[PDB]
């Protein structure tokens, strides 16, 4: 079970937060600032795995913008990386050569790709075509 | 993602099987004087196809795609035993370059519907493809109006492109 | 009423946060005075700018009324941004989120599958258990339909309402029956996640769901033998997401069954061979395969191949796969305890890795790797590793050495030797909870307290800043000073136990501010203990109690008064109650 | 005694760096901003940070951290006052002090940091004399650099000879929420603009209470100078002897004396207000503003700030005299009266809204601070008596003065 | 890329090598590794340009350590440039030679430094005086071998007191670096020469020549008064650093004055308005100023015992000043200023800074401890702050009212009738156990003391050691106060403490209480109900032997930290 | 310098080759010798962009004489682009074919011109009339 989804820049600026566990905003800032401090203070041959507070945390560096999640520590761990890679391909297919400013200016569309890809922490569409087709159909409703 | 050519002698059906690969049609095609280019999204890999015709005046015009060239497909004409020797000498002129070495060979045994054609093995003997050092080559029996053998060449080409799962 | 992206550019043109908060509060007051006019046209971009403020972390608590009003709108984009604001600004403890019940309920009865998609989306992401009891009758109704855009959302929304109300899962048992041939793999993925959740919750559901094992065996065989799909496909596998979920449902089912575990035998034997260890995805498939093998009661011939797989996973230079192999052998500790023990040199070799996680998992794997035979040679390198650790590893290692020594100690002398070596080399990094455990085991020892407390006094003469060390040592002195100072009521030939620095070391702990005042509680307790254990040098510790009667701590003042009354008034009652404390378990 | 003077950006990389002794390594500046965030988020935000045995003395500019590192027991106020003097000299040089001045005018600033300090020792830190041999547009150093009188170089000549005196009042006030004065002190500061020729010497005449007690004229109107701190240029031994302000003036703009006294006169502008803090609805500021001073002076450009709730909305202001701008960026109002005469009372009635939902945290209650400015008026009644120009040439300069009443931290506590 | 810059450097045009070395120091500005371009910018150093050579000296300073072997190619150029008509380039080369810390270089750097000591211009003399201390920092015994100490004493014997003041700064540094072998204390005639040097040298030099006075102690009443009469006008200076060192030497020298003479009270009354005026400085100096005020009001509390109104905090003040003003108000809380201080602290719990409010409540507690007169008004104010029912405010006020009850337990028996209802869902274990002491200690005017502990005895086995032990003491005290009602309560807490708990001191006190209750429970009326003495509180006055050492360090890092200097230096 | 532009040209992204050919025609605007970049912008001609191919036709017009031998690689693309649903690109290719004055090229340029004479839209008909 994915407890949260975090997207933070290299400088530490929060670009996307998501909470699949309802913890309050002071706890949100505490946990978010802690995770931002942890991942930015770790090297480049460290497996992209952190055991942080009963969570086998799954992050990944794709660019200066860093991505972060944490699956429940009883599941497979590499599939969370495949989830993040699939969502990268979702942003690339709906946005088109997805820039940082595409994530900056059009963040709500990335939130909606996340909504039509994962609710509750789990994958709701495994097709890389049906999900982007459905969000382009919902955009076609406008 | 990777680029590719479709060269060979003229009237060998290479643009016919090209527009068979792009749309699934056999459209009316002139003997090609300039070039053609399309893109085929196949096995999630955009096969960017660069046809260069086989007219005599445009055979010396082959080096101006050979800058930044990754692959190769040489479409043979099986039914012409008279012109397959000059197509062989043309292939040996193209393959005698210090710049064309990443370009793997992919032989298309074409026009395989008439009884006068060679199989997918006699063409290799007439070419001597076993004597190809640094050439991942593969012959494949292709036909235009049926489209058979084209996707097998695309499959082997895609196996040459990716080195992943 | 500027645009959302206009506020984005406004905040990105701010350098200093002391100016960026000014630029926040300008447009924030603009949004606030806009919400006083009850405008329903710019309310989309006003709430969007407010959510952009919440995303960076600015006060946006006031703009949840207008989120509910956007959900209470009638246009599609207004409802879209309203459900986004409901998933972002509202949670379980928001106390105002109970008004979404009627609006999501009417939008679960909305004509469009996308508006019902949003009503399922917000309820699955943050639907409270009180909202689960109010909406789950309509969640199953959107599972009683067959719209493949809606069934995938309704199945994970059912997972959510089980997650928040686990006593409401009985009404989804008749709703989940025999939808397990749906061709849409997304709906099939959410259904396998739902079955994994239902099998995780109740054993009463296992017997209904271990019957449909061969159906999903056929589904997984159809997905493994599927050579290619246009969608669902990363690294040449038709939907490996659903493959791992089916293997996980196979992992939790048949874990104590024999019939279903052999019903899944041949597909595991296939996928152990029809995976590919090249990219990340096939290594994930094969690791979930080996987890499914090691968690069901499988054939041990499968486990021969699976330990061959994990020995390959140790050999892989990817730190991903090294983490996976350490987690692998950390999972199959009790299952196949023999064949993991021959990976021991590799497990110790992974302790010298340049990652916190790999050192942590190899440390815990060497901890779980301890048996009644490897206790001698492994603990030497483990304590060498603790000496070569980092201060974040020292608490976990100091606990794990103690936990693996309390089980498999070959000699109680050498047990306390390893414990005392850890108490020297860790000091103020071991948890204080292990201190009564060490106290309980050394009072479970009965024949060696001379060798204990003499070495205690030999170590603690140099140090007292190691706080749990003197937490042990004060009780050790107070209970076994008679074995420490032995036969020395008056001045004799000089033996290193001297019964004047034995009290002075505790008194020096007392005077020094390197003392957590339960150091001082233990120490004054030891002082009052050693008035009967020692008849050698008495009426000097009574001086310490009498001058200690005006100390600044509360309990230590109480303790000094309650001692001094006994030491001056009821000396006949002191030796009556100073028997050793009895041994519990 | 700092071994390396540093200036960082707001992120923590080196804008400019200048080592002196090698006691602090150059790589140890990289720990500063993590230690800054580490101590700051726990309330241990101090001007002295530490990394083992290396200290971090710092003052803070708008975009610049003047980091001053030392390892041994540095003389601390030496270091901080030199940091302030570096700020003042660079503000004299670069009127805006930003990263565009550091990363582009880097030709002169290293020379400045080499000249102002050697081995951690400030030697010559005056701006005007440093102008005369450190230019961006070189000859020998002036003798005024080596002179005992190191604030006025010879050779200065003007056509007219004018001495401008600025007596600037600053009323410090902290009135409690009950309505009584907790502290009514006045920090006065005289800043002079002297345009003279050569090496003059100036004796300032003031209506001191202590000096008139030394004279015997302590029954008329005078000022009770509770404390005065002078410039370096004032010969302080002579002032200790007989209250004599004897100084060779520096050239141009300079602050002569910064005096401080206590004043039991009523405050200038009294602010009474009631706040009807209703739950989740609104707020009201029935604020009145009366002036207790004489009916002849007019307070220019006052800015009576009342701190407001942070998430207020739909602002309303039923005013009588003066405009209001609501400033929610600072979460306040600015009740601006341009012409505010003495002896008059101007009412203002404010009305806001309040959101129906409460906040997670509290907001705090900041006091009321106003921004009055009164010309031709001194609340202390201090008056300059004379200013004798002494010159070997001998002439008539023009000692001009104006009286200005401003505020310092004019605080009045809120409910 | 750097070969192009070296080719610009290896040309012969001035404008090419000038832009080359500007690109070098611009790469050095952002910190690019331009260390590889060392031995070729060494050649492009001896120029007639004076603006260019400052950049080169900057490079040589920033890369002296970087090339310890290649740096030998500059000594001839330094001894040439110390022989120039321009004194700016001579003093520039001298202050370059001092900061270059390479021991292979500084052997040949003694004699041109000696010559520039004996120069005519005071600029290069006061530069070379500091360069003597620079070399003594590099090699002290080479300076001792060359005898630069006597020349440093001869620049003390110099005119134009800037050279003298830099000589005093260098001597303070070198004698600090000494083991005090041949200590350089002066006769009072040279000290009066420094007094004549005081009204003439720079305001920075007026600090360092007051720093030599931290090493000298006068021997007479008239000598000390005679030097302090001209130390005295230094307090009226605009810079707070001259004032702070003058305060330091006056605190050092006021222990020589006759208190019965009227000059000592003259020093006392003329010192306090400068100390009040230094609070109007800019706030980073105000932090060290408040720490030094704390150092002074512990040494002499009679100075600021009438100035309370100025130590009130303001809203613009940062945390490191607002927390220290509270401590000064603690150190100056007296009998007559009780109302302003208590109403001021009453308006300090109304803040959003949590630690400031906690420190304010502790300040009210230390006020109730320090004076016995306004302990009751502290109790009333703290109960009214409990009436706020802010969680951390109550979590501090319970402990503070406890510590009031520990010192003064006498007339506070109707106060606890309100404290029974004090938000019993309090969470912090330092104040949970504090409230347990308040209940069990005062368990004769509290009638419901048994049933409130039923909440405290439910989740018993996982709270703390402190909270469980305070329960274990307070129930025994309650049962001794009432044997009828809590008969089951003392037995069940002994059963929870002795048998199932493995908390070792909790076990020991449980078995002791049980053996006391079983042996003679009536004797507990004398054993545990013994008359507690007046608790000697933790008086935080610094030791006067250490405080007099910290009189000798005012304005230092030890003055801030309130530590000995060797406790933190390395 | 021109190898960087040819490397931008020999990529596969539209925005890279688009800025590449805009830099080509900007060099041609001031008159820089961009004649050496002929046979590689020949390959980057058959695009779905209509704004891009006008720049390419401008280059081919300005360098028809410059490369008389390398210009044979466009005739198939011209007879393809004269077979398009858009009449703007058809008439554009027709008026491109007429202004290219190379006698080695214009032999094969008779029949698609004849077809565009017989087109329906008067735009490409009045273009082909001038192209005659
Ligand atoms: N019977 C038969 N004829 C074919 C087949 N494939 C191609 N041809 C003939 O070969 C001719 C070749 O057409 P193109 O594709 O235009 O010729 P090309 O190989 O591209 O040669 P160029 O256009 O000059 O480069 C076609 O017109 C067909 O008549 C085939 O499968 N069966
Ligand atoms: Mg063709």
């Amino acid at each position: 079970m994915i407890h949260f989804i975090l997207l933070f820049s290299r400088q530490g600026k929060l670009r996307l937060q998501k909470w699949y566990i309802t913890l309050p905003d002071k706890e949100r800032k505490k946990i978010t600032r802690e995770i931002v401090q942890i991942i930015l203070s770790r090297g480049h041959r460290t497996s992209s795995f952190v055991d942080w507070k009963e969570l086998k945390l799954v992050y990944k560096r794709y660019a200066s913008l860093y991505f972060c999640c944490a699956i429940e520590n009883q599941d497979n761990e590499l599939l969370t990386l495949e989830i993040v890679h699939r969502y990268v391909e979702l942003l690339d297919k709906y946005f088109g050569n997805v820039c940082e400013l595409d994530i900056i200016f059009n963040f709500e569309k990335a939130y909606f790709i996340l909504d039509e890809f994962i609710i509750g922490g789990e994958i709701q569409e495994t097709s890389k075509k049906i999900a982007v087709k459905a969000i382009e159909d919902s955009d076609m409703l406008q | 993602e990777m680029r590719i050519l479709m060269v060979g002698l003229d009237a060998a059906g290479k643009t016919t099987i090209l527009y068979k690969l792009k749309l699934g049609e056999i459209v009316t095609t002139i003997p090609t004087i300039g070039f053609n280019v399309e893109t085929v999204e196949y096995k999630n890999i955009s096969f960017t196809v660069w046809d260069v015709g086989g007219l005599d005046k445009i055979r010396p015009l082959w080096r101006h795609y050979f800058q930044n060239t990754q692959g190769l497909i040489f479409v043979v004409d099986s039914n012409d035993r008279e012109r397959v020797n000059e197509a062989r000498e043309e292939l040996m002129r193209m393959l005698a370059e210090d710049e064309l070495r990443d370009a793997v060979l992919l032989v298309f045994a074409n026009k395989q519907d008439l009884p006068n054609a060679m199989n997918a093995a006699e063409i290799t003997d007439k070419l001597g493809l076993h004597s190809l050092r640094h050439r991942n080559w593969y012959i494949q029996a292709t036909c235009a109006t049926s489209g058979d053998g084209l996707y097998e060449g695309l499959d082997w080409l895609s196996n040459q492109l990716r080195n992943q799962k | 009423p500027i645009r959302l992206r206009e506020l984005i550019r406004t905040i990105r043109t701010a350098r200093t946060q002391a100016e960026e908060r000014e630029m926040i509060q300008k447009e924030c007051a603009a949004i606030r005075s806009s919400f006083r006019e009850e405008d329903n046209t710019y309310r989309c971009r006003n709430v969007a700018k407010l959510l952009y403020m919440h995303m960076l972390g600015y006060p946006a608590h006031f703009g949840q009324l207008e989120c509910l009003k956007l959900i209470a709108s009638q246009k599609f984009t207004d409802k879209r941004i309203g459900y986004l604001g409901a998933m972002l600004l509202l949670d379980e403890r928001q106390d105002v989120h109970l008004l979404m019940t009627n609006c999501i309920k009417n939008d679960l009865n909305h004509s469009t599958q996308f508006v019902q998609g949003l009503a399922l989306c917000t309820l699955g992401c943050m639907g409270s258990s009180e909202m689960c009891r109010d909406l789950a009758g309509e969640v199953e109704k959107l599972l009683k339909t067959s719209n493949s855009y809606l069934r995938k959302k309704a199945a994970l929304c059912a997972v959510h309402v089980i997650r928040k109300v686990p006593e409401l899962m009985e009404m989804f048992l008749p709703a989940t029956k025999n939808l397990l041939n749906e061709k849409n793999h997304g709906v099939l993925h959410t259904s396998v996640v739902l079955l994994t959740e239902m099998c995780e919750r109740s054993p009463d559901m296992l017997a209904h769901f271990r019957k449909l094992v061969p159906q999903l065996v056929r589904i997984l065989k159809n997905l493994i033998m599927s050579g290619y799909s246009p969608e669902h496909d990363v690294s040449g596998i038709s939907d490996p997401f659903l493959q791992v979920r089916i293997l996980r449902l196979l992992r939790i089912l048949g874990r104590n069954d024999d019939d279903s575990s052999e019903a899944m035998n041949d597909i595991l034997a296939q996928v152990a061979t029809n995976t590919e260890t090249s990219k990340n995805v096939g290594n994930a498939i094969l690791y979930e395969t080996v987890l499914t093998i090691m968690d069901i009661k499988s054939e041990s011939g499968l486990r021969v191949l699976a330990i061959n797989i994990l020995g390959r996973f140790l050999l892989n230079n990817d730190k991903n796969i090294r983490y996976v192999a350490l987690t692998s052998l950390l999972k199959t500790v009790q299952t196949d305890h023999n064949a993991v023990q021959r990976h021991r040199s590799t497990i110790v070799d992974c302790l010298k890795d340049l990652d916190v996680s790999i050192k942590r998992r190899a440390m815990e794997l060497s901890f779980a790797l301890v048996n009644g035979n490897n206790i001698r040679g492994m603990m030497k390198e483990l304590l060498y590793f603790l000496d070569s650790c980092e201060p974040e590893f020292k608490a976990d290692c100091a606990s794990g050495i103690f936990l693996a020594a309390e089980k498999y100690a070959p000699s109680k002398r050498w047990h306390i030797d390893t414990i005392m070596r850890v108490l020297t080399t860790a000091g103020s990094y071991v948890r204080d909870d292990a201190v009564p455990n060490l106290i309980q085991l050394i009072t479970n020892s009965v024949e060696m307290h001379a060798y204990t407390v003499q070495r205690l006094y030999k170590a603690i003469l140099g140090d007292y800043s190691q706080q749990p060390l003197v937490q042990v040592a004060a009780w050790c002195i107070g209970e076994y000073g008679d074995l420490l100072v032995s036969g020395q009521c008056e001045e004799e030939e000089p033996i290193q136990v001297t019964e004047d620095e034995v009290l002075d070391i505790l008194e020096s702990v007392l005077i020094s501010n390197m003392s957590t005042s339960v150091t001082r509680g233990y120490a004054l307790t030891a002082i009052m203990k050693l008035s009967t254990r020692f008849t050698c040098t008495v009426n000097r510790i009574k001086k310490v109690v009498s001058i200690y009667g005006s100390s600044i701590d509360v309990e230590l003042q109480q303790r000094a008064v309650e001692y001094n009354a006994l030491f001056k008034k009821y000396d006949h009652m002191r030796s009556a109650l100073l028997e050793r404390m009895p041994v519990m378990e | 005694s700092a071994s390396a003077v540093y200036v960082l950006d707001l992120k923590g990389k080196v804008l400019i760096c200048r080592n002196y002794r090698g006691d602090v390594d150059m790589s140890e500046v990289e720990h500063f901003m993590p230690i800054l965030m580490e101590k700051e988020e726990e309330g241990m935000l101090s001007p002295i940070l530490a990394h083992g045995g290396v200290r971090f003395m710092w003052i803070k500019h708008n975009n610049l951290y003047l980091v001053a590192t030392s390892k041994k027991n540095a003389c601390v106020s030496l270091v901080f006052s030199f940091l302030y003097k570096v700020v003042q000299v660079f503000s004299e040089y670069f009127k805006e002090l930003e990263e565009e001045s550091i990363r582009d005018n880097f030709v002169i600033i290293y020379e400045l940091l080499d000249e102002l300090m050697d081995f951690g020792y400030p030697q010559t830190t005056d701006s005007k004399i440093l102008q005369e041999y450190i230019t961006q547009e070189a000859p020998r150093p002036p003798a005024t650099v080596t002179n005992a009188v190191s604030w006025r170089s010879e050779g200065i000549k003007y056509r007219k000879n004018e001495v401008f005196l600025d007596v600037i009042e600053a009323v410090n006030l902290l009135v409690s929420a009950n309505g009584n004065v907790l502290r009514s002190e006045i920090v006065g500061s005289i800043k002079m603009r002297v345009f003279l020729s050569g090496m003059p010497e100036l004796r300032l005449g003031l209506n001191d209470k202590v000096l008139f007690d030394n004279t015997g004229r302590g029954k008329s109107k005078s000022v009770e100078l509770e404390d005065v701190k002078f410039h370096q240029c004032v010969r302080l031994s002579r002032f200790e002897n007989d209250r004599t302000i004897s100084f060779i003036p520096p050239d141009g703009e300079f602050e002569l004396m910064s005096y401080r006294l206590n004043t039991h006169v009523k405050p200038l502008i009294w602010i009474e207000s009631v706040i009807e803090k209703h739950s989740h609805s609104r707020i009201e500021y029935m604020v009145k503003a009366k002036s207790q001073f004489k009916r002849r002076s007019t307070a220019n450009n006052v800015e009576i700030h009342i701190p407001v709730p942070n998430d207020a909305d739909s602002p309303k202001f039923k005013t009588t005299v003066g405009s209001v701008k609501w400033v929610p960026e600072n979460s306040e109002i600015v009740w601006s009266v341009k012409s505010f005469p003495g002896g008059k009372e101007y009412l203002m009635r404010a009305h806001f809204g309040l959101p129906s939902v409460e906040a997670e945290d509290k907001e705090g209650k900041p006091p009321i601070s106003v921004k009055f400015e009164i010309p031709y008026f001194t609340t202390s009644g201090i008056q300059v008596r004379y200013l004798k120009i002494i010159e070997k040439s001998g002439y008539q300069a023009l000692p001009w003065v104006r009286y200005i009443t401003q505020n310092g931290d004019y605080q009045l506590r809120t409910q | 890329e750097i070969f192009e810059l070296k080719a610009e450097l290896n040309s012969d045009k001035k404008e090419k090598k000038k832009e080359a070395v500007k690109k070098v120091i611009a790469s050095m500005t952002v910190g690019k590794d331009v260390s590889a371009l060392f031995p070729d910018v060494v050649n492009c150093m001896q120029t007639d340009n004076l603006e260019l050579k400052k950049l080169v000296y900057l490079y040589l300073m920033n890369y002296a350590k970087s090339q310890p072997d290649m740096a030998i190619m500059a000594v001839n150029t330094f001894v040439k440039d110390c022989e120039d008509p321009n004194p700016l380039i001579r003093a520039l080369a001298v202050r370059t030679m001092g900061c270059i810390r390479v021991d292979k270089i500084t052997e040949y750097l003694c004699e041109p430094l000696r010559k520039c000591l004996k120069d005519e211009d005071p600029y290069v003399r006061k530069t070379a005086a500091v360069c003597v201390a620079k070399l003594h920092d590099i090699n002290a015994q080479l300076v001792e071998d060359q005898g630069f100490l006597d020349t440093l004493k001869d620049l003390i014997s110099d005119s134009n007191p800037m050279v003298v003041a830099n000589a005093v700064a260098a001597l303070s540094e070198i004698a600090e670096s000494h083991p005090s072998s041949n200590l350089l204390d002066l006769n009072p005639q040279s000290i009066n020469k420094l007094l004549t040097a005081l009204n003439e040298c720079t305001e920075w030099g007026q600090i360092f020549i007051l720093d030599c006075l931290a090493n000298y102690m006068p021997k007479d009443d008239r000598e000390a008064q005679s030097i302090c009469e001209r130390v005295t006008p230094r307090l009226s200076h605009a810079n707070s650093a001259v004032v702070l060192s003058a305060v330091k030497v006056l605190m050092k020298f006021m222990e020589m004055l006759s208190k019965d003479l009227d000059y000592y009270g003259t020093l006392l009354k003329k010192l306090a308005p400068p100390l009040v005026t230094l609070l109007s400085a800019e706030p980073e100096l105000q932090y060290v100023a408040l720490r030094n005020i704390n150092l002074i009001v512990q040494k002499r509390p009679e100075i600021l015992k009438h100035e309370m109104k100025v130590f009130f905090v303001k809203y613009n003040d940062p945390i490191y000043v607002k927390l220290e003003k509270l401590d000064i108000m603690i150190r100056l809380a007296s009998q007559a200023n009780i109302a302003q201080v208590l109403a001021e602290l009453r308006e300090y719990a109304t803040e959003v800074d949590v630690d400031f409010v906690r420190k304010a409540v502790r300040a009210i507690g230390r006020c109730a401890i320090k004076v016995e007169q306004s302990a009751e008004r502290c109790v009333s104010t703290l109960l009214d702050l409990i009436q706020t029912k802010v969680n951390y405010v109550v979590q501090e006020a319970i402990v503070v009212i406890k510590d009031i009850f520990r010192k003064y337990p006498n007339k506070y028996e109707s106060v606890i009738a309100t404290l029974c209802e004090n938000l019993d869902s309090l969470d912090e274990p330092e104040a949970r156990a504090a409230m347990i002491w308040i209940v069990g200690e005062y368990a004769e005017r509290i009638d419901n003391a048994d049933e409130l502990l039923e909440s405290f005895l439910e989740g018993f086995h996982d709270k703390s050691t402190q909270v469980q032990l305070q329960l274990l003491t307070a129930i025994v005290k309650l049962f001794l106060k009432k044997p009828t009602e809590t008969q089951e309560l003392v037995q069940q807490v002994l059963s929870l403490a002795t048998q199932d708990s493995d908390n070792p001191d909790l076990r020991d006190r449980g078995y002791i209480y049980w053996r006391l209750l079983s042996t003679d429970p009536v004797a507990a009326k004398e054993v545990v109900l013994a008359e507690k003495p007046l608790i000697s509180e933790e008086t935080d006055l610094i030791e006067p032997t250490l405080l007099d050492e910290l009189i000798c360090y005012i304005g230092t890092l030890a003055s801030v930290y309130h530590k000995p200097p060797s406790a933190f230096v390395e």
